[PDB]
């Protein structure tokens, strides 16, 4: 019982047409398309009461929609414009109105950034720092720290592999990248995420930890025209061992 | 004193014209108050008693886009009946849909009734417990197995007992001063020979409010429902209603004759007679 | 008009505590829906709770509402609050046919239970280069308030609230970093008014 | 299917008196199907503003419908309702009579 | 005040 929007994260230039698809496997009648900028709430776009029924919401321009058959409401941009980058946001549920009890689904977000060109698009870097002996011998824990730095835009999700294994226990990720040039509107951001384990965790050297950066980028179909290399969509990954005392 | 709130939707399919015709029109007791019709110029739910034009610009966009919506589902469900029935793209059928509710004086819900229908007969209706339903044949039948998998009758449930009740007290205190009003029918009789030994005695009543009316001809205090005509209550188009109701009496009996008259405006019932 | 306020943009409150996040909305509308969101860090967008203009004060599980229609007030209250509470929590209008508008949101910071702090700063160096190294802020209970680095090449991150499971064991660090010559652990967090029995390695 | 032939009625909305103004009505009901054709006549000519009430229906689902003009009845003058429906071979004339 | 649409197909 879910709600899918395709794509998740998705990097276009000025005025070049794209859909961004929802669906639901569930029979909702209901269905809403919604976007959040930063900081602020969800501003209601389209919606669709019943297949062939659509209505416009508070922001309505620059966008249309569909509702061919229960399963699908297709979000369109005609010409998009940078003032249409948000975090776009699909629901349903079973009536227009739920009962008691009856859920409104939302689906994953979908990130759009609309840009005048690609040239700015950059890979993170990520380095794993090891636990300092001093906290091990003060506390008897140890704490990595895993940075991502250098990468644009902020379409990035980091996760902590423990001998191949996703951990969250232990786990604190800051929950916004921050900027590495606040003065610059194009300024490329960094994140951090630390991993807490025991001293004796770490002492282990057969223990094996990552951190795995996830980078939403650029498609093979996009087109470069640039010396580096084209910064697609990738993963970037750094890793240490346990060490004996 | 109880009060009524009703919705009555008519969709009718049209082949050789195009689209199917969408109507709706509502009540409070026996006073129109909104109509919808997909085939006017402004495509809107539109007002129709003077208490209702205060509703605000939003609450005339909400009940248009609930009539749009509702019209789509009957569009669709004249092509399921089309189907289920074996009938033609070439013939023009009907649904019709009354729901509504009554509250007490006290304005707390009462009843709430939901029922469909199919080229004049009935198709499915919610049962008084709002919680069940009758389907009228076999194709119904296919209708009332969806209906209880997707929770039908709670829906409707909820309106009937919710939005329903609350939205006929907002109705009734902005329309006070003509809603609560009783007007009791104003009564007199004809006379009219049919031969030189027969005669028609005809019992009127008129401008009263609202609709409901009892009117019964007695003969020497007998229930006299013999040859008693009666005619369907009718509008007087400026919110009252008339009624009447006649007996052919033999020439010379006229006395013996008295005609009843029931309405809940009346203190008591009046008794009147040929003299 | 047609709007949603949340006037606190920001409010923390300790574990095992309640909250009441207020809405107040403006609106010509007389039949309606609120409803109330929950937005993790991930962004993730989570319905908690729909009240009815029409119905009593809803409630489900530690969710509460309690509605005053005629000063169109619907705050929420959250009961019991666990750290997996901390999220950006929306107050929303809905009418009778799919339309919808949105208050601007609440963020609530659910403080852990620090019992046996040990505010401390340590140097950790890079798993793999000779020069590159990152100063952590580690243990400090939860009224320290680390201040946002006032100096262009540091870097230094909002506090984070780790939970070690198995261990029944949280603890809150903030990170900071730079490529400067002359940046030290001891001078990382100047800005920023830290215990006074902060443990710097000898 | 269902077919129900219209019930007529010629009618003042007040008593008739001559020369004071008044409304004339002809309220056809019991009918179904809802399409029906209604004039209302004046010396066997048909009136052209003529107005009539949005469509409902009774509890057994047969529609009505009023249709109603403005008049000032004389004694020398007829008035009429001319209705059709399919259930009609041809129009149906009701005559307005004021001593019913 | 009408009632939304919805749960009402044959």
């Amino acid at each position: 019982a879910q709600v899918t929007q395709n794509p998740r994260y998705l990097i276009t230039v000025t005025g070049k047409k794209l859909t961004v698809t929802c669906s639901q496997n569930m029979n909702h009648e209901y269905m809403s398309w919604y976007r959040q900028d930063p900081g602020l709430g969800l501003r209601q776009i389209y919606y669709s009461m019943n297949v062939e029924v659509t209505d416009k919401g508070d922001v309505p321009e620059g966008y249309k929609v569909s509702r061919k058959e229960k399963r699908n409401f297709p979000l369109i941009l005609e010409s998009p414009s940078p003032n249409q980058t948000s975090l776009y946001f699909c629901a349903s549920s079973l009536v227009s109105t739920p009962l008691p009890k009856e859920t409104q689904y939302f689906g994953p977000g979908t990130r759009l950034l609309v840009l005048e060109d690609l040239k700015n698009v950059f890979p993170p870097e990520v380095a794993v720092f090891e636990p300092s002996e001093a906290e091990i011998s003060h506390t008897q824990k140890a704490t990595l720290v895993c940075l991502a730095t250098g990468f644009y835009p902020d379409h990035v999700e980091l996760s902590w592999w423990v001998n191949g294994k996703e951990v969250h226990s232990g786990v604190c990720t800051d929950p916004q990248p921050l900027k590495e040039q606040p003065a610059l509107n194009d300024s490329r951001y960094a994140l951090s995420s630390r991993l807490r384990v025991s001293a004796t965790f770490w002492q282990n050297p057969r223990n094996h930890f990552r951190c795995q950066v996830q980078f939403y980028g650029l498609s093979e179909n996009d087109e470069w025209t640039q010396d580096r290399a084209k910064p697609v969509t990738q993963i970037v990954s750094a890793e240490a061992w346990g060490r004996a005392d | 004193g109880s009060h009524s709130m009703r919705y009555f939707f008519t969709s009718v399919s049209r082949p050789g014209r195009g689209e199917p015709r969408f109507i709706a029109v509502g009540y409070v007791d026996d006073t129109q108050f909104v109509r919808f019709d997909s085939d006017a110029a402004s495509q809107k739910m539109e007002p129709r008693a003077p208490w209702i034009e205060q509703e605000g610009p939003e609450y005339w966009d909400q009940e248009t886009r609930n009539m749009k919506a509702h019209s789509q589902t009957d569009r669709a469900n004249l092509g399921t009946l089309r189907g289920y029935y074996n009938q033609s793209e070439d013939g023009s059928h009907t649904i019709q849909i009354m729901y509504g509710c009554d509250v007490g004086p006290d304005g707390r819900f009462l009843r709430g009734y939901r029922q469909d229908a199919y080229d004049g007969k009935d198709y499915i209706a919610l049962n008084e417990d709002l919680r069940s339903w009758t389907a009228a044949d076999m194709a119904a039948q296919i209708t009332k197995r969806k209906w209880e998998a997707v929770h039908a009758a709670e829906q409707r449930r909820v309106y009937l007992e919710g939005r329903c009740v609350d939205g006929l007290r907002r109705y009734l205190e902005n329309g006070k001063e003509t809603l609560q009003r009783t007007d009791p029918p104003k009564t007199h009789m004809t006379h009219h020979p049919i031969s030189d030994h027969e005669a028609t005695l005809r019992c009127w009543a008129l401008g009263f409010y609202p609709a409901e009316i009892t009117l019964t001809w007695q003969r020497d205090g007998e229930d006299q429902t013999q040859d008693t005509e009666l005619v369907e209550t009718r509008p007087a188009g400026d919110g009252t209603f008339q009624k009447w109701a006649a007996v052919v009496v033999p020439s010379g009996e006229e006395q013996r004759y008295t005609c009843h008259v029931q309405h809940e405006g009346l203190p008591k019932p009046l008794t009147l007679r040929w003299e | 008009a047609q709007k949603v306020t949340q006037a606190q943009s920001s409010v923390s409150m300790p574990v095992r505590k309640a909250v009441t996040l207020n809405c107040l909305y403006e609106t010509s509308w007389w039949s309606y829906y609120i409803f109330w969101y929950k937005q993790l860090p991930s962004k993730e967008m989570i319905f908690l709770i729909r009240q009815g203009s029409d119905e009593q004060n809803a409630k489900s599980g530690r969710y509460s509402v309690n509605f005053k229609k005629a000063a169109k007030s619907v705050a929420l209250t959250i009961s019991a609050l666990q750290l997996e509470d901390s999220a950006k929590y929306f107050c929303a209008l809905g009418d009778t046919a799919g339309k919808s508008t949105f208050g601007d949101g609440t963020t609530l910071t659910v403080k852990p239970n620090i019992q046996n702090p040990d505010p401390a700063v340590y140097q950790l160096r890079d798993s793999k280069s000779s020069d590159k190294s990152v100063c952590l802020f580690t243990d400090f209970d939860s009224q320290t308030n680390v201040s946002q680095s006032k100096d262009s090449d540091v870097y230094i991150t909002d506090k984070c609230v780790l939970d070690m499971r198995s261990m029944d064991f949280k603890s809150n660090s903030a990170v900071a970093w730079s490529n400067k010559s002359d940046f030290a652990c001891a001078n990382a967090f100047n800005n920023s008014i830290i215990p006074e029995d902060t443990f710097f390695p000898s | 299917m269902i077919q129900r032939t219209p019930k007529i009625q010629v009618y003042s909305r007040h008593p008739a008196e001559n020369g004071k103004s008044n409304f004339l009505n002809c309220y056809v009901s019991g009918f179904h199907p809802s399409d029906i054709e209604v004039d209302l006549l004046k010396n066997g000519e048909r009136i052209e503003k003529v107005e009539h009430s949005d469509l409902s229906f009774s509890k057994d689902w047969s529609f009505y419908l009023l249709y109603y003009t403005e008049f000032t009845p004389t004694e020398k003058d007829e008035y009429a309702c001319r209705v059709n429906h399919v259930t009609l071979s041809q129009p149906k004339i009701v005559k307005w009579d004021r001593d019913m | 005040i009408l009632d939304t649409a919805g749960r009402e197909e044959y």
